């Protein structure tokens, strides 16, 4: 359009269009939506039964290696009727390309863990257990990482209010370092910044 | 002096790139008042929004998803190898 | 209910699993009372455990009971070993915290409707 | 103590004299980071990426600003790219001074710590003259650099950077052909297989052992293609030849600085279209249209379109990735950080078995573990 | 009830006040219709605002400027 | 397989402390801060909780 | 591209082995190495003698807070509520009131000096150019009850100098 | 023969600066013993010397004297006694 | 007036003023007032450093420190001006080589029964002991009875407290025993006739006060603290060696802080179990603590692990 | 050569006939997958174009071009593990049609 | 008298002639302390030698940020220190916690665990306002142990 606006290219917008066309053509048991990101990236929606095989198809092949697990993460979403969102991410070292694996889930429904396929996701899966409560099945070592020994909230989800319940202190009443109910010395003001007029017309929701 | 060349028989010899810049060749200050221009389509009668449009670009274009002699095309052409950078590669 | 379970199937392997780990905790009360050098009476540590299991008996569903197992299974790693430095164990015994009124008229003198 | 100053409690069921089992405990500095960025705006939550490492200052915020420009469809202007390289390749002479000194202080050499930090204070001078402050500078923004650097810094970087290759010619005679330090570090912690890629490692503890790859000349950042340099590789797979990347990269960073002084175009700094950059102080004080975009760009933030993204730069020990889901309003949704220490330290339990206990303190220094970045 | 925190602490408080230090200004006169006040010097002080001075005759200290301004 | 169909009401417990029975939530549609006239602030059902004491420090 | 380091075999002949067997046995390294590189003590030490000498700084430095005022006083603040909306750490606490003359001012103004994360976001959000990060790191009080600042500390702390501050801002307002 | 080649400069430097009393009086506070080249003017009696441009960082040294506003004789120097004008000078800010 | 939860950082209405508050009895009181939260103005005599472990009790601006000699009037008339209650626990053991020890329990509780009384305070509280009797014992035990009598003239309603003998955590009473690793264990005086007293637990005496500090209507009604179950024997000294298995002083040592070859050997064995018509602890509810539960903790010598506790006492008789 | 580039691999030993065994080792397995899958339809195509370039031409270096694996020992390992994928590919059935559509509003991001 | 109060012109001078700091380098204020041991503003040999062991130290210096999982390990280490001990907190996170004052996993202030003497404010204080911090600590030592045993 002008300077200070990002120039795109149609090369990678056509190749990454054409490449992952046949990842839905040759495993149509699991893959249920594929969409191309406008900034030349790929997302591929996978039913949670296909957590191990579509990785295992990728893990070794001649046409799509994807041998580096960069980032396993997890997002929680109320109002979805299935809460969470597990997002895998991989790296084709032979090819310089990215693809993300977005598998939805719920709390009580377990997920078959990707420990045997990648040994990178040993610590990326003990962590998500602590922060949301997703129970990854048959994990070789499931423990308590990044939290204290007394938290029972799984705090990175939307039901845990920002400051905790267990604000700590010391007393000389015996020797110990003891807990207490939470007691702030300031309100933590909550500002309101969401301004009207619906500035974005392209992403507009259907009218209803 | 005798303490000068004793530093020249040991650990090479520099005498110019001393550690402290406390000696000369140290910059004192700067004089002038700075003036900074404003260039990229700041002016008028052509330079103009709705041609400048740094935002408002469409959603990610989805491909065929649910609800032919393809030659097994890779995501990209594979990485060609590198040189060995002739400065002193060994 | 179309979702696979964790360990149990229906009401019987679950309610023998919860009776299994109680025999672990009943054995591993009088060990930590000297393994941390904490000076109370040993019957206090057994009263807290038989208090704690009766709390959750309103469940009419499997794999919720199995979720509480995993928490109960995990604590025997830290407690039977030495990973809590005398202080994370003693938080179950609210010694410092003042007593709550829990009767109507004593709330009315102190506190705007807790 | 004397192992990251007061953190990293680890258990070692040592098999007689060898270790053969080692499982550390993190979470002694957790602070609640990713919970807390959900309650801020974009510009306001920027100085919690600067504190996410310790020692990289402008290398972080280089991978936050670049992960928000993608969502906005805005490129930075041309002078704003040759500033970011002159700093993003001067923090690679700070993260590599620390990894070659504090490693060699845990081992026990006294002076090259003191010999380099006496010289290092010529270079924390340069942050103060440009941004305003000592270490944590809130300088890079999602529309380029905040403000212009003063009259100077080109007769003072040039006096500095023409005399750094002698200071790096001292560590070669302290350490490389030294015998005792070579004996303390050869063939130790040889993890080299494709289990050293199945673990998902980023750079060095990769390329120092085999696989030649890095994201600076297989992907672009900036006007960063227009410089020329070579990427040092290692021969065998141990600590002494992933040490030698860090000595050799510091010589190659002088080449990318001396190539950067010649090329800076005069011009603007901020992104011009004013829905992202604030305007000048002499501009919001005469005209009318400038307050409405100075005021309202400080009560609420920008407005960024929805949709996820991911990126990666070459942080001077690994990567630094952001998975920044933005909903469509001034406060963002989840912001997941990828940093090293998840890869670089899950792969210690493989790396440590068979060797002594006094080999284990020799292992950890080469990964350049900086805590608060294990808060990924 | 509250005053015990500065027993032997000298209670350091402000000395000059600008609650009313406006009034010592020789309120400026022009003989015009509208005047600018980017008061305090250019590129510093409050932004430029145009005040109507026609009552019988004062301006109102610009809202920002504080200094009593008139004709 | 082992899909074990049944029906039992999903209720979870243990995570908060005592604020289950003490606090009644409130679901509402927010309605247009009337000093302006833009209607993007609507269109989302929210929830919000009770207010309690705020003394002075 | 590439570069290979530590990829070289030894010579392994009759000559150069004596060159290496003079190293291990009679120490042609480790004395020529570090009995000479260390001493080299004969440089002048660089120590700032702190109670008298002080170190260099720069005119954009960040530090203690202040509130300026105009020529003959007006308390340059106007309580426009922006320096409190972009503190990332929520330190500022402003409560205005219509003052009796008609121009609006503050009543209470509170800056914690512990939640202050030292951005420079108050310094640059202000339209009327009042609250300025002043260039003096003189601090170190002995009570947490003290580092909470009021309004009538900052003015006193902002009129202990303005010859210091106004020499700085006049040099540096031309960039921003 | 540098034992007298450069001590001849130091002989007038050490001895002939304030005699016998003016030398050890500054020696008992620190090893800051070099007489500076130039002088400052301000303010009380504390002539803030400025050196011969043969240093950097240690080229702007100050002296304190006695009891600014209720202090001891010489054995309490805290460093915050300076006037708020030398902050523009002592810190090399201009 | 109160507000909110009384966990920390609340207001709770009261503004105490606790004199002494450095020793074993005075310190442990202030800990329970640095919880419910209140302006506990604590003045101290001559100790800048020895009071430093008292500061993480008052939240932020709760407590405040002043210096005061005690004999001078206005140094104790400057802190008592803004107050609600004021309790007293000042005093010591043996006569010092500078003071006179006689009127220190007479004029000095009266020096803070001065214009302190006039200025508008209420609920002024003094302390007593269960053995302070005007019959001919002792130089310390009587002349405390002067403080029971000669200070009762002013403030005709106080609720002066009369606690029992205390065993605690950092005390001197029980700790005077088992510190007798020495050339012999000599009891007083090779007899077990009237041993033992009522060792009340120090958490109860500091819980009696804070239930009396807003009781209400407890003025003039003096109280006497019940001890444990129930009397005790000479078996105590055998019980101390059963589980044990055999501030601001100076720079190097204080050469005189002794074990007092004087009245102190018989300042504790004069028992005098006093009037059981005093109300005196259970009505100042609710607290009743034994000895055999809290006996493991404060007794601590070189075994440090192996206790194997089974030592007990029947009641003893006259229970 | 003695260095195989990537440390952890080894030059042992024979090129040009270690490969052509392992292609046709899989082609026997590749015939077994019940042919209506697109998996056979592509994987048969990628091995035949490979081996027609492979068998049988010097040098060792020329096989690296036109078949874009890495060095020759690693080109073995691209095909070595595709066998290990292939016998797993019979076990589960990717060629069968789709199972358990998500409940019609899950992949709609701006809420 | 003049005999006894003269003796605390030596002991209260011996106690301030050599402090031996423990430090808790936890977060970003560790590095901006290490530049003070770097020979520009050289910490040692202005009286105060650097880091030692927990049994031998006088005056500890808290830095960084105290979470929940470091709160007992601080107080245990504070116990082992001798009787003339002092606590300095540097950093703006041991003063009320920087930011992360509102997030769940931070002990909000580090005075809630130990009694701390000299507060030094600033995200990283510039090792220039920390020598001014410790030169406030030496000026704090004007106390005497004489006229305590000699008054009462
Ligand atoms: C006693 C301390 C007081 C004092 O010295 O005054 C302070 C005074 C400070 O004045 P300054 O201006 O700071 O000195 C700066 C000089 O430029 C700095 O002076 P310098 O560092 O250059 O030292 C000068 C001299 C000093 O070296 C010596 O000490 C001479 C050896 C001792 C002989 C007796 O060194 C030499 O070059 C003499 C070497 C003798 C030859 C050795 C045989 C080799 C011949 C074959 C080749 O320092 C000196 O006097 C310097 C001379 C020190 C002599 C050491 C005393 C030995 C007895
Ligand atoms: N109820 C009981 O069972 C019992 C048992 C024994 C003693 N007492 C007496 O009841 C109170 C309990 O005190 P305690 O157990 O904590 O022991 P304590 O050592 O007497 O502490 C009381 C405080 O009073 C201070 N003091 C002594 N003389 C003073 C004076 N002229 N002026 C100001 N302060 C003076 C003491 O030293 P400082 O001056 O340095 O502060 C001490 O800090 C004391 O009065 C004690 O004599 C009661
Ligand atoms: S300085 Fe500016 S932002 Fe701060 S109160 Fe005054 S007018 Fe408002
Ligand atoms: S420096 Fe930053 S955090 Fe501190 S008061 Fe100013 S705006 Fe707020
Ligand atoms: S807030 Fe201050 S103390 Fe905390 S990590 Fe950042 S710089 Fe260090
Ligand atoms: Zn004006």
């Amino acid at each position: 359009t002008r300077p200070t606006v990002r120039p795109r290219n149609d090369v990678a917008h056509k190749q990454l269009s054409a490449f992952g066309e046949y990842v839905a053509e040759i495993l149509p048991k699991y893959v249920q939506q594929v969409q191309v990101s406008c900034f030349n990236e790929l997302e591929i929606c996978i039913h949670p039964d296909g957590v191990i095989p579509v990785l295992t198809f990728l893990r070794d092949h001649s046409n799509a290696q994807f041998k580096s697990l960069a980032d396993l993460t997890a997002v929680d979403i109320p109002t979805r009727q299935n809460r969470f969102e597990i997002v895998y991410n991989l790296l084709s070292l032979r090819f310089n390309s990215r693809i993300r694996v977005k598998t939805y889930t719920d709390e009580l429904t377990p997920i078959e863990s990707s420990v045997p396929v990648y040994k990178a996701a040993n610590w990326y899966e003990r962590e998500i257990w602590d922060m949301f409560g997703v129970f990854f099945a048959n994990h070789p070592d499931l423990r308590r990482i990044l939290t204290d020994y007394g938290f029972e909230g799984h705090p990175f989800r939307k039901d845990f209010p920002l400051s905790g319940y267990v604000e700590l202190r010391y007393d000389d009443e015996v020797k110990r370092v003891v807990a207490e109910p939470v007691e702030l010395a300031q309100e933590f003001r909550k500002f309101d910044l969401n301004s009207p007029w619906e500035a974005f017309p392209a992403y507009r929701q259907p009218p209803e | 002096r005798f303490i000068q060349w004793l530093r020249n028989w040991a650990s090479g010899r520099d005498l110019q790139a001393k550690l402290q810049l406390r000696y000369q060749e140290i910059s004192k200050r700067t004089q002038p008042p700075p003036k900074l221009p404003v260039g990229p389509s700041h002016k008028l009668s052509n330079n103009y929004y709705c041609t400048r449009d740094g935002r408002r670009e469409a959603m990610p274009p989805s491909i065929v998803m649910s609800s032919s002699e393809k030659k097994a095309v890779s995501p990209a052409p594979p990485i060609k190898r590198w040189e060995l950078s002739q400065d002193e590669p060994y | 209910t179309s979702v696979k379970p964790i360990f149990s199937r229906d009401m019987n392997e679950a309610k023998r699993r919860v009776r299994e780990l109680y025999r672990a905790w009943y054995r591993e009360v009088p060990n930590t009372v000297h393994l941390f050098q904490l000076d109370i009476s040993v019957k206090q540590g057994r009263d807290k455990v038989r208090e704690m299991f009766k709390k959750n008996a309103h469940i009419t569903d499997p794999r919720v009971v199995d979720l509480l197992v995993i928490k109960g299974k995990m604590e025997l790693e830290e407690t039977i070993k030495v990973w809590k430095q005398r202080t994370h164990v003693m938080r179950f015994f609210h010694e410092t915290e003042a007593p709550r009124p829990k009767d109507f008229l004593s709330k009315f003198y102190v506190g705007h409707d807790p | 103590h004397p192992a990251a100053h007061g953190v990293l409690r680890l258990v070692m069921e040592l098999s007689g004299e060898m270790v053969r089992k080692c499982d550390p405990h993190i979470g002694l500095l957790h602070r609640g980071t990713e919970k807390l960025i959900e309650y801020k705006t974009y510009l306001q939550a920027l100085p919690y990426f600067d504190r996410l490492d310790y020692v990289s200052m402008m290398c972080n915020e280089q991978a936050y600003s670049l992960a928000v420009e993608k969502l906005l469809n805005i490129q930075p202007p041309p002078r704003a790219q040759w500033i970011r390289v002159l700093f993003g390749e001067i923090t690679r002479l700070l993260n590599h001074i620390m990894a070659v000194t504090t490693h060699a202080l845990d081992i026990g050499a006294m002076t090259p710590f003191f010999w380099m930090f006496e010289e290092r204070e010529k270079m924390f001078e340069f942050y103060e003259r440009v941004s305003g402050a000592r270490m944590h500078a809130a300088y890079v923004r999602p529309g380029g650099v905040h403000q212009d650097l003063p009259l100077g810094l080109m007769d003072d970087i040039y006096e500095f950077s023409k005399n750094f290759s002698l200071r790096i010619d001292e560590l070669e005679e302290m350490l490389t052909n030294n015998r005792i330090w070579r004996n303390r570090t050869v063939d130790i912690g040889i993890v080299t297989a494709e289990d050293a890629l199945n673990y998902g490692f980023s750079g060095v503890m990769l390329r120092g052992s085999g696989i030649q790859w890095d994201l600076r000349k297989t992907q672009p950042y900036d006007v960063y293609d227009q410089v020329e340099f070579d990427v040092p590789i290692g021969s065998r797979g141990d600590c002494y030849d992933r040490y030698l990347c860090r000595v050799e990269e510091m010589r190659q960073s002088i080449r990318i600085i001396s190539q950067c002084l010649n090329k800076m175009p005069p011009g603007e700094i901020k992104v011009d279209d004013a829905k992202v950059s604030p305007p000048k102080r002499a501009e919001m004080k005469t005209s009318m249209e400038s307050l409405i975009h100075h005021f309202k760009l400080y009560t609420e933030g920008y407005q960024v379109p929805p949709g996820a993204t991911y990126t990666a730069i070459e942080a001077p020990k690994g990567e630094f990735g952001v998975y920044l889901v933005s909903d469509g309003s001034s406060r963002p949704y989840r912001c997941k950080i990828k940093a090293p220490g998840f890869a670089h330290l899950a792969g210690l339990d493989k790396m440590s078995k068979g060797h002594m206990l006094a080999d284990v303190v020799a292992i950890i220094g080469t990964q350049d573990i900086v805590f608060g970045e294990v808060d990924r | 009830y509250r005053k015990v925190r500065f027993v032997g602490r000298q209670k350091e408080v402000n000395e000059n006040f600008a609650i009313d230090l406006i009034a010592e200004q020789p309120v400026s006169q022009v003989g015009s219709r509208v005047i600018s006040c980017d008061g305090g010097g250019g590129a510093l002080g409050h932004p430029r605002v145009y005040i109507n001075l026609d009552k019988e005759t004062k301006t109102g200290t610009c809202g920002y400027c504080g200094l009593q301004f008139r004709q | 397989i082992t899909v074990d169909e049944k029906l039992d009401i999903t209720t979870i417990t243990g995570v908060p402390e005592e604020h289950i029975k003490t606090r009644k939530a409130r679901i509402f549609v927010p309605a247009r801060n009337n000093m302006q006239s833009g209607v993007n602030n609507t269109k989302k059902w929210k929830m919000e909780f009770d207010t309690r004491e705020r003394w002075e420090n | 591209t590439y570069k290979y380091v530590n990829l070289r075999e030894p010579s392994m002949d009759m000559k150069s082995v004596t060159d290496r067997a003079a190293q291990t046995l009679l120490w042609t390294e480790l004395i020529r190495g570090l009995g000479m590189t260390l001493s080299y003590l004969f440089r002048e030490p660089a120590t700032i003698n702190y109670p008298f000498e002080k170190g260099p700084l720069s005119p954009r430095f960040r530090g203690e807070h202040a509130l300026r005022r105009y020529p003959s006083g007006e308390e340059r603040c106007i309580a426009c509520k922006l320096c409190e909306a972009v503190c990332p750490a929520q330190a500022i606490t402003i409560e205005a009131e219509p003052r009796a003359d008609g121009s609006r001012r503050t009543t209470r103004y509170d800056i914690d000096m512990t939640k202050c994360i030292y951005c420079g976001f108050c310094q640059e959000a202000c339209p009327v150019d009042a609250i300025v990060e002043g260039p003096n790191f003189e601090f170190s009080t002995e009570t947490h009850e003290e580092l909470l600042y009021n309004k009538e500390k900052l003015l006193n702390n902002g009129d202990k100098w303005e010859a210091e501050i106004a020499a700085n801002i006049q040099a540096d307002y031309l960039y921003r | 023969m540098e034992l007298l080649q450069v001590l001849k400069r130091g002989l007038q430097q050490v001895s002939g600066h304030g005699g016998l009393r003016g030398y050890l009086r500054v020696l008992f506070r620190a090893n800051d013993v070099r007489v500076g080249t130039l002088v400052g003017e301000d303010k009380y009696g504390n002539k803030y010397y400025e050196d011969n441009k043969q240093f950097f960082g240690r080229h702007r040294w100050v002296i304190y004297t006695t009891e600014m506003n209720g202090k001891n004789t010489f054995w309490d120097v805290d460093g915050s006694m300076v006037p708020p004008e030398w902050h523009r000078w002592l810190h090399c800010m201009t | 007036i109160p507000h909110g939860k009384g966990g920390r950082s609340s207001v709770s209405g009261i503004v105490a003023t606790v004199f002494g508050a450095t020793g074993f009895l005075g310190r442990y009181v202030v800990n329970h007032l640095g919880r419910m939260g209140s302006q506990v103005i604590v003045p101290h005599r001559c100790e800048p450093y020895d009071t430093m472990h008292l500061r993480p009790m008052g939240d932020l601006g709760q407590i405040i420190f002043m210096d005061w000699n005690g004999r001078d009037k206005d140094s104790i008339r400057r802190a008592v001006e803004h107050s609600s209650v004021v309790i007293n626990l000042v005093g010591r053991e043996w006569e010092t080589q500078n003071f006179d020890f006689e009127d220190v329990f007479v004029k000095i509780p009266q020096a803070i029964a001065q214009v302190s009384k006039e200025a508008g305070v209420e609920k002024f509280i003094h302390i007593s002991h269960l053995n302070a009797d005007i019959k001919s014992s002792s130089k310390y035990l009587r002349s405390k009875a002067v403080g029971e009598k000669e200070v009762r003239e002013t403030f005709p309603e106080a609720t002066i407290i009369k606690p029992a003998e205390i065993f605690g955590r950092e005390d001197r009473f029980l700790n005077y025993f088992a510190n007798i690793r020495w050339f012999g264990g000599v009891p007083l005086i090779s007899l077990g006739k009237k041993t033992v007293k009522q060792p009340v637990y120090i958490v109860d005496v500091t819980k009696g006060i804070i239930n009396a500090i807003k009781d209400p209507d407890a003025r003039g009604k003096t109280f006497a603290f019940v001890g444990p179950s129930r009397y005790l024997l000479f078996d105590l000294v055998q019980y101390v060696f059963a589980v044990a298995h055999r501030i601001g002083r100076l720079f190097e040592i204080s050469p005189f802080e002794p074990w007092t070859t004087r009245d102190k050997v018989e300042r504790i064995h004069t028992t005098d179990k006093i009037l059981p018509h005093l109300p005196g602890l259970e009505d100042l509810g609710v607290e009743a603590t034994p000895l055999e539960l809290k006996a493991i903790e404060v007794l601590r010598r070189h075994r440090t692990y192996r206790w194997l506790s089974s030592e007990i006492e029947d009641v003893q008789p006259a229970k | 050569k003695k260095t195989t580039g990537l440390v952890g691999l080894a030059v042992c030993e024979t090129p040009h006939e270690r490969l052509k065994i392992l292609y046709t080792k899989i082609l026997d397995v590749l015939g077994h997958i019940p042919k209506n899958a697109a998996y056979r339809k592509y994987t048969e195509q990628i091995t035949n174009e490979k081996l027609s370039m492979v068998k049988a031409e010097p040098d060792v270096k020329k096989l690296e071009e036109r078949l874009q694996g890495g060095q020759i020992e690693e080109v073995i390992l691209q095909a070595e593990n595709e066998l290990s994928l292939a016998r797993k590919m019979i076990q589960w059935k990717p060629w069968e049609p789709l199972v358990e559509e998500p409940p019609a509003s899950q992949w709609k991001w701006p809420i | 008298e003049y005999v006894v109060a003269k003796l605390d012109d030596l002991i209260n001078w011996a106690r301030r002639s050599s402090l031996w700091p423990m430090t808790f380098g936890l977060a970003c204020c560790a590095v901006e302390m290490m530049h003070m041991a770097a020979p520009r503003y050289d910490m040692d040999r202005f009286g105060v030698v650097f880091r030692a062991s927990p049994r031998q130290s006088d005056v500890m210096i808290v830095a960084g940020t105290l979470t929940n999982k470091m709160a007992p390990a601080l107080r245990k280490v504070y116990d082992q220190m001798p009787e003339p001990r002092y606590v300095v907190s540097m950093g703006s996170c041991a003063n009320g916690g920087g930011y992360y004052h509102y997030s769940y996993s931070v002990v909000r202030g580090c005075d809630r665990i130990v009694p701390v003497d000299i507060y030094v404010p600033g995200c990283p204080p510039t090792a220039e306002a920390l020598l001014y911090g410790i030169l406030q600590l030496q000026k704090k030592i004007k106390r005497e142990k004489r006229l305590r045993i000699w008054y009462r």
